[PDB]
RNA sequence: UAUUAAUCUAGAGUGUGGUAGGGAGUUUUGGAAUUUCAUGUGGAGCGGUGAAAUGCGUAGAUAUAUGAAGGAACACCAGUGGCGAAGGCGAAAACUUAGGCCAUUACUGACGCUUAGGCUUGAAAGUGUGGGGAGCAAAUAGGAUUAGAUACCCUAGUAGUCCACACCGUAAACGAUAGAUACUAGCUGUCGGGGCGAUCCCCUCGGUAGUGAAGUUAACACAUUAAGUAUCUCGCCUGG
């Protein structure tokens, strides 16, 4: 697996990786790569696990110290986009907090809330059964 | 470093004042060595310059410090019996660099299309081909391996239809 | 519902079924056209000079 | 096409190129523009210099009248 | 000249090292002490006000790198001259 | 200048040449700013080549 | 996230090879030309403008050819051009020097972005100090014009435009567009570096152009050289 141009880190993880998606999801790509955390293949594994991301490969460089991942695309039937929106809540410079009984819910809480607490990553409905608070980092819809 | 002086003679004395002058005035360089001395002939001036009409160019090429110039430049300039000292030095521009050797080839290769002595004669004097060699990478590939995949997927290739009924 | 032969520089969404050939060629677009009227044609059992024809036949422009 | 990119001057001394530089003169010791020749812009400004100098060092007249 | 030959040799660490930040300072204050004398030599020139005032900060930034970073790193730099 | 002929086919080069030095002589009659200057070398230049091609 | 201990180079730096550039300070020389003067040639106009007049012209104007002195600016070169942070940089050379580009198994090791305060530079005009002052001309005079003209027209014309020291920090100092950054359809040019190699044409990356999809937008228009989905920071605004 060879690309002959690699990819850099932009300023974050985070602010980049859905600027990516948006990106995929506005100018109708295939397979998109970005860079590669434990943070990040968790988001990632929680959003393929229920349906927003498609097949991702997490290739790790010939020095075991670099390591990037490409992912597909969620499509459907009659060529459709899935991914209906991204908005990262959180900021490098502003971090909100919400306790657990103000979890906030996507437009009915029926899309997918991102919640890596102290718990680890997990999503809003069955983070609501712990009772346990935690922090807020994008809406996906 | 290096260093060129083209130096018009005055009048139109003969060459052997020509020469004593020459060395005369070469002598007036601090420490330089390794010089070299050569003429240029007798060439009239297309516009005069005080009242004479013809002289003699002389080129010297000689290398040395950076700090050994300004003795003879200035004993030139007041010297009323010289009319150009003209000093060009590596900062003009220029090129050498190591691997221009290979345009041996093109030295001849543009010969190739200019060499004609017949009138019936139906080369290409420009024919762009290129001969293609098929190397041409000069960039820096970033081979890598995969670890896993969670969860794989096959898309279908994209399709554009509707109107699944008429009939 | 609308057939069409798109060159390459269309927009695959106007037209409900999109036939990317040459159009600047004559015999191309007489080779394409008569298929069609062979496909449009096969409604009224008519004969058809392609589809399961294994010789073509050549008209040059003029 | 011109002659002057092609064969590869790559330098141009004060003289050993005398022909080429008054190659690059009008009747009226005019410098030709780009839009007759045809040369690359690197060389046109190389000629152009050795030209000022070629002037500075009576090689040229500076104008014919 | 800016010519860069003498306080690389007896500034490194190694031969096979040229990026410590032992050359990067004295190859700064040696450009530096060059610049120095260039403006003083030119006192109308403020392109070279310019880059001296780059490289004196960039020597400041390295300078506080090392500071906040490695205490024995510059503490043990006598080359370097303070203030 | 100068400009010589036998006795009559001069006449064309000559009017040539002659409209071209005044043309570039009429920039020397009277002055405009240096930046005025410039912008008016750039309009020439794009006259010049819409009508060169 | 934050404190901190310890590792790696994918960020950025310095090293190596190649490479472009009116970048910049100081210092020498040249060319047309303009003015003045000298020389011989000649006799009533020259100049200006819509027309005229002030003015210039027996003291030989104007012009012509040569020669001497003088100060400022560098014809084409010169461009969908280059270089810079900007201001801006264009005759030729010299010394000093700033930054950038391409390719790299070089090496420290997150040293980076941004920046209230502070510091530096910054067209032109203006002043103080000493020169220079060929034209060119703020104010002012005169002639002409005008219902009236302190203006557009013309003849003088001193500041200043030039230099050396210092201050002033102002302009539509514009891309009416803050900087750093990843990604996001294409096409026609255009300059440099590398490979290829007669350039011409091909490929990789850059800065400089135009066109143009999605999207953005009140519209004009924007578009990989964002005014796009976006992040970090500084500054700024809440009706005239």
């Amino acid at each position: 697996i060879t690309t002959t141009k690699p990819i850099k880190a932009h300023f974050d993880p985070v602010a980049d990786l859905l600027t990516k998606i948006n990106n995929a999801r506005k100018a109708k790509l295939m397979t998109v790569t970005t860079i590669a955390s434990k943070l990040k293949i968790a988001i990632l594994e929680i959003l393929v696990k229920e349906g927003y991301l498609a097949n991702f490969q997490v290739l790790e460089n010939k020095s075991k110290t670099k390591r990037i991942v490409t992912f597909n695309l969620k499509y459907t039937q009659r060529r459709i986009p899935s991914i209906n929106g991204v908005k990262q809540i959180s900021k490098p410079g502003l971090r909100i907090y919400r306790p657990f009984e103000k979890l906030p819910l996507v437009l009915n809480g029926l899309g997918i809330a991102i919640i890596s607490t102290s718990d680890g990553v997990m999503t809003d409905k069955v983070a609501r059964l712990k009772k346990i608070g935690g922090e807020i980092l994008a809406y996906v819809w | 470093m290096q260093y060129n002086i083209i130096l018009l003679v005055d009048g139109s004395l003969s060459l052997e004042q020509a020469n004593q002058v020459n060395e005369k005035q070469q002598q007036t360089l601090t420490n330089v060595e390794g010089l070299q001395t050569e003429y240029l002939g007798l060439k009239e001036l297309a516009y005069p310059i005080k009242k004479q009409l013809s002289a003699h160019y002389y080129r010297w090429k000689f290398s040395g410090d950076n700090q050994s110039t300004k003795d003879f430049k200035r004993t030139a300039n007041i010297n009323k019996q010289v009319l150009r000292e003209l000093i060009i030095n590596l900062e003009r521009e220029y090129g050498y660099l190591a691997s221009i050797n290979p345009k041996k080839q093109q030295l001849a290769l543009q010969k190739r299309a200019k060499y004609d002595e017949i009138i019936a004669r139906e080369n290409n004097p420009e024919n762009p081909d290129v001969p293609v060699t098929s190397g041409l990478a000069s960039t820096q590939p970033r081979l890598s391996r995969t670890e896993k995949a969670q969860k794989p997927k096959e898309e279908l290739w994209d399709v554009v239809q509707k109107m699944g009924n008429f009939d | 519902p609308v057939v069409a032969l798109c060159n390459t520089n269309t927009n695959p969404e106007l037209v409900d079924f999109i036939i990317p050939a040459n159009n600047h060629q004559p015999q191309s677009t007489c080779l394409l056209m008569n298929l069609l009227a062979d496909a449009v044609a096969e409604a009224k059992a008519m004969p058809t000079m392609f589809a399961y024809k294994p010789d073509e036949e050549i008209q040059i422009e003029i | 096409y011109c002659r002057f990119c092609a064969i590869g001057q790559l330098r141009i001394d004060l003289i050993d190129d005398l022909e080429a530089l008054k190659r690059f003169l009008s009747p009226y010791a005019k410098i030709n523009p780009r839009r007759i020749t045809g040369n690359c812009q690197m060389h046109q400004r190389h000629v152009a210099k050795a030209l000022k100098r070629a002037r500075y060092l009576a090689l040229v007249p500076f104008v014919k009248d | 000249q800016i010519d860069k030959n003498g306080i690389i040799k007896s500034a490194q660490l190694h031969d096979k090292d040229v990026g410590s930040i032992q050359v990067q300072v004295s190859l700064l204050t040696s450009q530096i002490k060059q610049l120095t004398d260039h403006l003083l030599a030119n006192k109308k020139d403020f392109i070279s006000k310019r880059g001296l005032y780059a490289k004196v900060s960039k020597r400041k930034r390295l300078l506080k790198y090392l500071k906040h970073n490695d205490l024995e790193a510059y503490r043990n730099l006598v080359k370097t001259l303070n203030l | 200048e100068v400009k010589n002929d036998d006795l009559e086919l001069a006449l064309k080069k000559f009017k040539r040449v002659s409209l071209e030095i005044r043309r570039l002589a009429q920039r020397h009659e009277y002055h405009l700013r240096k930046g005025m200057r410039l912008r008016e070398k750039r309009k020439i230049a794009q006259k010049k080549r819409r009508k060169f091609r």
